[PDB]
């Protein structure tokens, strides 16, 4: 009734870590604030012609 | 701008796979089959031909 439990994958020894969220984007402790998305660069070298 | 290959040149190479970069083949195609055909007979009205 209380917490949502996400476990880490990739843990390196054992821990538990405890949080907290609110019904807010500011209530939270670190922010992840995107920017430019993923950029399609594309291109070629004119001495071997291969793509890149 | 990637490293595929030649088979070796060499028959056992080229027998399946065995390549030099990372494009690991399945085998040559196959096309076809030869074989010696059935020489041709010298007649048989030269001689006799009585049955027994």
């Amino acid at each position: 009734g209380k917490y949502r439990v996400y476990i880490d994958q990739y843990a390196k020894q054992d821990y538990f870590t405890v949080g907290y969220k609110g019904p807010n984007e500011m209530d939270a402790g670190i922010y992840y604030a995107p920017y430019v998305a993923l950029t399609p660069l594309r291109g070629s070298d004119p001495k071997n012609f291969q793509p890149v | 701008a990637e490293i595929g290959g030649d088979h070796g040149y060499n028959a056992t190479n080229i027998a399946a796979g065995q390549t030099s970069g990372a494009v690991t083949q399945i085998g040559p195609a196959v096309m076809g089959m030869v074989r010696r055909a059935i020489p041709n007979l010298i007649a048989f009205d030269i001689c006799g031909v009585q049955p027994m």
